[PDB]
């Protein structure tokens, strides 16, 4: 397969550095603690305030890949457009697809056995993570048809949404049985 | 607030080219930079300063 | 309803105090961190050594109710006989049913809106928990037929096991889909 | 190892009755108590002591 280097198909920038002293405002914030394995935990995001000029630089758009560039866990999530303005924190590296590759397709590749190897080879930290943006952007990704990526992404998303269907229904039933008993007494 | 990592990043990305840069100062201290096509608010004080010198003032 | 006071139908004793310095040995230990919401996490219990005599006093038996008498949340579990000797730690209060009431029936009651009210009324700690055995043992429970408790317990247990199957299958499917895609 | 809470509890439960109690000592220190129907290892040294006095020795 031919491969495009990540730096030739995405725009990459670190997230905004936000001090703990903020005015909870209107713009949402994604931090390491909001990066779950099943996506971003949009419901528990720390809100704050940012000027429009600086906010526009770090504003996130549908399909961005958020990568944990610090911490002890190399996580990778794709951003889904929300009803508010959301930016990522300085501990996260944003990849904005330009051409050819889908955000989720880059997510699958970096979640693959080889992806983790290439991500760990770009790490400058022994115990903590200190990802090297240059080495990150030298990562080669197989390049396939755009409709084929969409087809795998459409089904991946179907399984993720169905995964939440099943989990919520399994919990909703167990809670009903639990209450069928409590009322019995 | 502008931090030292965001300014250098904009320089390595090619967004701040040349030896000078537009800088907004709040109450005398560095608040933000301004790129060619960005919007400066009516109430903000823009000065054109040197990148090496703006990079060293942030070091403190 | 007729009610029996908890201390009239159970043998109650706090768990053994075990220092972090113990030889990981043969007898398992249940701690606050092993008391899950879906039961005890038997797979991650801390093992250690205990003399036969002192072990025999604290040995747990099928059906014992473990109550968090310390910590930050009042958790209540029922002990299931294990493949090894298991004891509860000093942060846990053990209730061993004598007669009339089933262990799981006591578990339902203490997890009910009234059970929490009666348990928090026995709490001697402001921010942390310091449950008082005296007042815990004064809690009155409605008394119902033993065969009817068992019927509700059989129905509670099957839903708990079915809840685990449903959960595992959703995870086993999501992982199958996830890997059907890496093939490409 | 016996702690002051475990000895206390056995007194309030009615398991240690009377003014004396059987005490096993390892290397001179209190290791455990022995109730009427418990089995002592061959190699353990049982001494019958007063409960008030054993309560204060563990207190320290």
């Amino acid at each position: 397969r031919e491969k495009v280097t990540l730096g030739t198909v995405v725009d990459c920038f670190k997230g905004k550095a936000v001090s703990s002293k903020v005015v909870p405002g209107d713009v949402g914030l994604i931090n390491l603690s909001d990066m779950g394995t099943l996506g971003i935990q949009y419901h528990q995001l720390r809100t704050f305030q940012m000027d429009r000029r600086q906010l526009l630089r770090y504003l996130l758009e549908d399909g961005d890949v958020l990568i944990a560039s610090k911490g002890t866990l190399k996580k990778v999530c794709v951003f889904h457009k929300q009803n508010r303005d959301v930016v990522a924190s300085s501990n996260i590296t944003v990849l904005r697809p330009q051409k050819l590759l889908r955000g989720y397709y880059i997510k699958f590749f970096l979640d693959s056995p080889i992806g983790q190897a290439l991500l760990d080879a770009a790490d400058h930290g022994k115990d903590v993570i200190n990802l090297s943006t240059k080495e990150l952007l030298d990562i080669p990704i197989p390049v396939i048809p755009l409709v084929k990526q969409d087809y795998l992404i459409n089904h991946y998303l179907r399984g993720l949404t169905d995964y939440h269907r099943k989990l919520n229904r399994a919990e909703q039933e167990w809670e009903y049985i639990q209450n069928e008993i409590q009322k019995g007494l | 607030m502008l931090y030292i990592d965001e300014f250098k990043e904009a320089i390595d990305k090619g967004y701040i080219l040349g030896d000078t840069v537009a800088i907004v100062r709040k109450n005398g201290k560095i608040f933000d930079y301004v790129l060619p096509h960005e919007k400066v608010r009516d109430d903000e004080v823009v000065t054109v300063e040197r990148v090496e010198e703006v990079m060293v003032e942030l070091d403190k």
